[PDB]
């Protein structure tokens, strides 16, 4: 039998887990603020 | 009358409350260039914030202000 | 426990790389635990099992 590791070093990332989880919260965080901070300023433009 | 270079403005404002749950608060809050805190490290997260202001106003007409100051 | 010898019975841990290997200081827990437990006996009090 002939054991095929066709993983690209992912196995060579610590606690794959959590670094995952981290990439996705900092792209949500980013996106979230980002849009948040978009509408307000358009809100506070169209007041004014 | 329409000498509105003779008039201006005074009002108290209720007092706002707003509690501070996420970042993105914070990140909204620290946008608005007229949200000044003095302490710049201050953590605002989960904390609750009243806001007391007066709006000193003047007129260019019925319905446009020619000035507005919020402190 | 001699150096360069795994006792027959060990504890192992979890390396990154995730393989699990013997240790030798769980190991010696282990085994302090089981003489102890030879010697003087063990209590289970207010175990539900």
């Amino acid at each position: 039998p002939v054991m095929a590791d066709l993983n690209g070093g992912l196995q060579f990332v610590p606690e794959l887990k959590e670094f995952t989880a981290k990439l996705r919260k900092e792209l949500v965080e980013t996106s979230e603020v980002r849009k948040a901070v978009s509408i307000e300023t358009a809100l506070e433009h169209k007041v004014v | 009358y329409t000498d509105f270079e003779n008039t201006f403005q005074k009002t108290v404002e209720p007092v706002y409350q707003m509690h501070i749950k996420t970042s993105k608060d914070i990140a909204v809050l620290r946008s608005k260039e007229w949200f000044q805190l003095d302490d710049e490290d201050f953590d605002l997260l989960n904390k609750t914030l009243t806001f007391e202001t007066e709006t000193e106003v003047t007129f260019k007409n019925a319905n446009i202000f020619s000035s507005v100051k919020c402190f | 426990i001699p150096r360069e010898t795994i006792p027959f019975l060990h504890l192992r841990k979890k390396t990154p790389a995730g393989d699990w290997k013997y240790d030798r200081q769980l190991s010696s827990l282990f085994l302090d635990g089981l003489e102890k437990a030879a010697f003087n006996g063990v209590t289970f009090k207010d175990k539900y099992v």
